[PDB]
């Protein structure tokens, strides 16, 4: 079982540019449902962004839209979020979520739908 | 006599009066009052207009408490005195004090005995709870009386999990955190479960076998029944349900290890110590289960409306009639709907109209005891339904909330539902003047398509099982339910309780019986169009999409250990190829159907047969491993039920803790091969015949 | 283009030339020559007129001798000298000396090894033979090499019986008493088996599973195959076939106890001593089986003649194409018949005619290795045949004699054959100007009716198994055979030998190819009637009579122990009631068909569906105990096969020698209940629909 | 296992009137296919006579006809043969055979169709 090693958290003043990486070893030769979920202190898990590598379509949340970006590395089993212009509101622990796909029709946006989960971390200050 | 002629005859007042009729005396399976209700239903259906209504009786094993020696659980001191007792009967609701024949709360098929010992807290009694309590904080549940709460997993799984841990006995209580909704008052002021409220149910794991003594064959008058020792799914340790008032005076003294996490704790003002011992701790609990198991007769009502053009095609509408005590919701709120639909169809027939296909109306018995009515009837009529059954519609508990309309069916149904709901009027608050489809889509969107309402999978647990998990007949269910993003509790608080009264529905759920009216409209429109359409409203292109989704899900589940898949050479390419073939062949077949001219009947019958037998193509004659009666390769229940492709999921569950990884991965490959072959065969059934 | 138009296009010269073409080079399953023959057959069928002919390939496990290290049985003295070797190859027949690729005689799937030990004679190696051997004369067969003769029981049963007795190895020889017919000379002077003649065969116990590594699912290119250890029916001790010249010169020195009776003694000039020991006794025998099992590809030929009115209905004509060496009788004498029938149907189509229903022509592979071709194809197409297959006709070994025409089929066909044979001309010697029906009735009367010809039961053992024992499709077989009251030997002497040549058929069996012509006429008329009749030629009233007869027989088999039936309360009344209801419902259905008007197409399709699915109603989805793939409740093979109702027969076999009589009689009651329910359900399928 | 205890054989001159009884214990409350088979010394077994109690129809062989008769006893599970005017060369051991029947459509005339058998004896001298 692979733990999806990730890094790229930290904390800076709201409005900076942060970069969070997530790679899935053993997923180099497959398509998957790469996505991310926020967990605010005292709140629930909120979908943030995701990519469908089968069709190569990247989607973002309505609040998230136009502010977050997903970049894919040379290695197929690796993507990153670039988050610029952060807010005091976005202080939430991030969780990388992965689900391997072959047909890859639609990109799930629910927490329960993803199989292989992570334990990432992210906090933000004003 | 088009759709609207039948649709506009449905009246809410008739539904209200029928529900009032059906919810005044106890209707328990195997009791005389249930027989009287069956006779009344048969006579009223004969009046309504059906050609022939008949009764089918089966002798099946049921369980009842011993009224002379009632069941209870008592805290007994070191001197053997009953220093504390639990309630012997649920407090009757107002207006029913003089009503007799109210059996006290009990768990059906619970083995008899007088266990006595200490107790531990096992939370929801899931396998993970036993995992945590045994390997981590080192508590041997063997020789103990475990305490457990009602929860997500089915109670039979709870009792079997406590069985494999060696527990002397299990006691199940309905925690307020899982049933007591916030804010709303308790019955009869609101609809919350009071402290005396106790939830009844059966605790056996039938695995779709029906009667535990006659698995696979009907329980007729000449049936041979196995011994009770070798019965199917019968528990081995006593279980008794308890209301949270009794538990509140039962788990305060319990002391020991603190709960591992807040998930184990509940809403009660109880320390919820998981350790064995009453802190004091010089006394033990003793259970007094005197329940008896005996063979009793159950009766099902079957009414026929013969088709005019195609009397060979069966469209079945059904539901169960038994109840624990009253059943103001489960099931009479659906039985009234069925009665109104039958009356409307009967007067439609009396005017002169008659559908192309046969319509069968069903009232099931002994469903609360393990689906013992529908399963036996389908086992008796396995061949007729296998070669003739077009579709089955289940009506049960039309109301469970006043928020949304939930529908769960096979994908072949999906399109027709979108066509059906666009005509019926939405009864919801607001959305006035709009169709039911618009309100349903707004209040329950599908994640994949924003403009399309969500239709859930047909998970097992009710009467459709034998018609969908064994025979493979397209089954559907529609009801009204609550919000899921705001209502955390499961079901309704007064589920299987004594307060499922007519006043509950008439006051807090359906004051005007409009949700009942629209649910009746949905079900009746489904049956009417399935029995009166020239071309069956089945769309295989809907099945293809869900097949792709399920394949993508099972592949992701298997890919939890990519290095293990690579080491043992596990590949899913056959399944993907079969699904791709399914999509292509379904496309070709749909274009052929559209081009197809409907004038010739002899070839129209073939075109409809290719649609009908598509669902039967997903049935494996050998069934799932160790479960002969779960046969639908796509939708059969899993051994760890709550995903699709149950075989691959079962082979992939707890593969890390396996002594021989090679054998486990070989089983995974075998399941992949089985699934791929079944999908390809289903695709090939739709190809150009001859 | 009526029946006569197709029937008069059958010519004996074409059959003769086709048989000459086929029986020239060896055609073994998994060999290149078989692939070339399949390609030739496909091309010829495409020429004949069929719309589409295609090849279906499956990778299945076969077994071959090691040509570099040939198998043989030797006798070694005390100091390791081979003082005695058996023949390494059967002497080639005249005119075939230069023919290559002739595998020596061997038993397929025989495990590799070098066993060495004393010899013991076990006669036909039936269970009774071991019973008399060790339980009576006190001769343990453990750690010994048993010698058995070919006989009534199938060879796989012989090897399993020797296995359960602990025998090191089995030696099977074709005794002259069972194969050498009196008076007739040996080949090539006559048709008797010479001393060099050895009979080949496979020695596994598949129980209808098909490929031993893929039971229940097709052996495609992505199939998962189990380990060899966990295979199905694979033997555990070496076995090798031997001609009687080797045997007679082998068992002279065998010394020990005298034969129990004249039954054990055969016809050779051998003392036939049963006790172990060679009397010259220090030497012992040793077997040198070097056979190897490997997965190889087999090819089946499928040709389609699409129907004009009812393309959804499949009528299948088929047979196998492989052979051990030449196959002058098994199977090419039937393959030529199939070729002629296909050519006639093709020219019929070319003039412009087209049948109502689809006709599928089949050439099977790997049948001599365990029916590995037909079973896999039916497993791949299980759903299509289950929902569409009308009937199946098997053509194989059109000639086995020149006396009578034997037919074995389901009762639904009984009337049709009687109508078919009344038109075709009888080819028998004498009987000039008579129809085939008259000669068939005269030379093979039925015991029940003097004026009606006898039709035997469809006992398993050939390609029809998967279509009749698992799917439940009406299957039939017709072939010319010998007299049974005067010819004691089973089959023909040169069965599975090297002398099954075209010269044999041309000289001693069918000099003018007239019996081949009439067998082709019978099979072609069967297919033509089944694919072109307006009403399917099925009669349930024929099924009712045989149901009554089978019930009466099984009742006596049980009543063998009346006091035991009375003590444990065993009753057959449910089965009798079910059969009586079957008779009544079949009568009503027949009258309904007679009243029925044939102008309306849709109701005609409904009536034909009721006729068609009658055979599927006798299929139990759970199958017989421990035999999932034997499902026909009436005609499934018994575990002690050579009676109908295999379940009750199995439960009633050796009930005296049971530790727990109550359990055995409970199993008997369970089987009675299952049979009664299945018969009643089959009856109910024929009742008034809707 | 029941052995159909039967008796009535003997050895007299040709043309005598003999009587052979056969009863099946446990068959008092059932119908059956009561029949007989001869075994000539050196020959095979052939059908001789039989009764169908389900329809109460008694049949005899072509040679046997006019010489053998079957009578039912007071007990249901017992039939008698009277052989009058025995031919000089009918010396053959008799075998009483019977199979229980319920519908009892046709009477089997073959040895293999009878389930439980017996060992009789019959010798006729000139
Ligand atoms: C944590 C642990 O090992 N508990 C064990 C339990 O499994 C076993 O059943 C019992 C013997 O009765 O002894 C204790
Ligand atoms: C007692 C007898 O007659 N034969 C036995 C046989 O059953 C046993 O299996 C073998 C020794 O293992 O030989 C001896
Ligand atoms: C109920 O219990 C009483 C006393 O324990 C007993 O006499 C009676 O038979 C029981 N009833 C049953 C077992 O049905
Ligand atoms: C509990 O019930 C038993 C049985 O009736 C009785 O003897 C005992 O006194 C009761 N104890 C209490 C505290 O109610
Ligand atoms: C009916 O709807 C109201 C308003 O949405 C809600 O408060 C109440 O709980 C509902 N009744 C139920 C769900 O029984
Ligand atoms: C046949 O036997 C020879 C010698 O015993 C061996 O070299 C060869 O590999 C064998 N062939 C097989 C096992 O296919
Ligand atoms: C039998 O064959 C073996 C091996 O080929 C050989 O050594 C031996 O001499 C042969 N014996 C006879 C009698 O042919
Ligand atoms: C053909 O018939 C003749 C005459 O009945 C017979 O002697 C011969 O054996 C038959 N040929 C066979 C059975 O191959
Ligand atoms: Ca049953
Ligand atoms: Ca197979
Ligand atoms: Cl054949
Ligand atoms: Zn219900
Ligand atoms: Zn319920
Ligand atoms: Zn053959
Ligand atoms: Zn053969």
């Amino acid at each position: 079982q692979v733990q999806l090693q990730e890094s790229g958290g930290g904390s800076v003043q709201a409005g900076g540019s942060l970069r969070l990486s997530c790679t899935a070893p053993g997923y180099t030769d497959s398509n998957y449902y790469m996505s991310w979920f926020r967990q605010a202190p005292g709140k629930e898990r909120e979908w943030v962004a995701g990519v469908n590598t089968g069709r190569g379509s990247t989607s973002y949340a309505d609040s998230v839209k136009g502010r977050f970006t997903i970049s894919q590395d040379n290695a197929k089993n690796t993507m990153f979020l670039q988050m610029n212009s952060l807010k005091p509101e976005d202080t939430a622990i991030y969780y990388c979520a992965v689900a391997a796909c072959h047909f890859c029709d639609s990109l799930p946006k629910t927490q329960d739908e993803y199989i292989l989960w992570g334990q990432g971390t992210q906090v933000t200050v004003s | 006599h088009n759709m609207k002629a039948f649709l506009d005859e449905l009246k809410a007042e008739n539904i209200k009066k029928f529900l009032y009729n059906f919810t005044q005396i106890p209707h328990l399976a195997g009791t005389e009052q249930n027989f009287q209700l069956a006779k009344q239903i048969q006579s009223q259906w004969k009046e309504f207009g059906l050609d022939s209504v008949e009764l089918a009786h089966y002798d099946v094993l049921l369980s009842y408490p011993n009224k002379t020696h009632p069941n209870y659980i008592s805290i007994i001191n070191e001197d053997g005195n009953e220093i504390f007792n639990t309630s012997l009967f649920e407090p009757p609701p107002p207006g029913y004090e003089n009503v007799s024949d109210i059996v006290p709360p009990f768990s059906a098929f619970s083995p008899q005995g007088m266990p006595e010992g200490d107790l531990v807290y096992v939370n929801y009694a899931r396998t993970e709870d036993f995992f945590k309590l045994e390997r981590d904080m080192k508590i041997n549940c063997s020789g103990k009386i475990v305490i457990a709460r009602y929860g997500k997993v089915f109670r039979g799984n709870k009792v079997k999990n406590a069985q494999l841990a060696g527990a002397k006995g299990v006691i199940l209580y309905s925690d307020p955190a899982d049933y007591f909704a916030p804010g709303v008052k308790s019955y009869p002021d609101g609809w919350n479960l009071p402290g005396g409220g106790v939830q009844r149910g059966n605790i056996l794991n039938l695995n779709g076998a029906g009667d535990p003594l006659t698995p696979g064959y009907p329980a007729n008058e000449y049936a041979y029944r196995r011994g009770i020792a070798e019965a199917v799914g019968l528990p081995s340790i006593p279980v008794h349900p308890i209301g949270y008032y009794d538990a509140q005076k039962l788990l305060e003294k319990m002391g020991g290890s603190a709960p591992p996490d807040s998930s184990w704790r509940g809403s009660l003002k109880v320390p919820y110590n998981v350790g064995p011992g009453f802190t004091f701790s010089t006394q033990k609990v003793k259970m007094h289960i005197h329940s008896t198991n005996e063979v009793t007769r159950i009766y099902n009502v079957i009414g026929t409306l013969r088709g005019a053009v195609e009397p060979d095609r069966y469209v079945i509408l059904g539901g169960h009639r038994d109840s624990w005590v009253f059943g103001g919701i489960d099931p009479q709120s659906g039985a009234a709907v069925v009665h109104e639909i039958v009356r409307s169809f009967g007067t439609l027939k009396k005017e002169g109209w008659r559908p192309r296909r046969t319509i069968l109306f069903a009232s099931w018995d002994a469903e609360e005891f393990g689906l013992l009515g529908s399963t036996e009837w389908a086992e008796e009529n396995s061949r007729l339904l296998q070669e003739r059954g077009v579709a089955y519609i289940n009506a049960d508990s039309s109301i469970e909330g006043n928020y949304t309309l939930r529908v769960d069916c096979t994908p072949l149904m999906y399109s027709l539902v979108h066509n059906l709901t666009k005509e019926l009027k939405s009864p919801d608050e607001g959305f006035e003047g709009k169709s039911l489809y618009e309100s349903w889509t707004k209040k329950s969107p599908s994640p994949e398509f924003s403009g399309m309402p969500r239709i859930s999978k047909l998970g097992s647990g009710n009467d459709f099982e034998v018609f969908f998990q064994r025979l493979g007949i397209a089954s559907g269910r529609a009801r009204y339910t609550k919000n899921w993003e705001t209502n955390k509790f499961s079901g309704y608080p007064l589920y299987h309780s004594v307060y499922e009264t007519y006043e509950l529905v008439e006051k807090f759920y359906d004051p005007m019986f409009k949700y009942h009216l629209t649910v009746a409209q949905v079900r009746g429109g489904m049956v009417f169009e399935l029995a009166n359409s020239i071309v069956l409203p089945f769309d295989c292109r809907d099945y293809a999409v869900v097949l792709r989704k399920y394949a993508d899900k099972i592949y992701s589940i298997s890919m939890k250990h990519p290095q293990e898949m690579k080491t043992y050479s596990v590949s899913f390419d056959s399944l993907f190829s079969a699904v791709k073939n399914f999509t292509e062949i379904a496309s070709k077949f749909s274009e052929r159907l559209q081009d197809f001219d409907k004038s010739n009947p002899i070839v129209l019958r073939m075109m409809n047969d290719q649609l009908m037998f598509l669902e039967r193509a997903f049935i494996d004659p050998l069934g799932l491993p160790d479960r002969p009666f779960y046969r639908h390769v796509i939708y059969a229940p899993s051994s760890h039920n709550k995903e699709s492709f149950p075989g691959i999921y079962d082979a992939l569950f707890d593969i890390e803790s396996k002594v021989d990884p090679s054998k486990a991965w070989g089983e995974v490959k075998r399941q992949i091969y089985v699934a791929a072959f079944t999908v390809q065969a289903a695709a090939e059934t739709l190809s150009e015949v001859a």
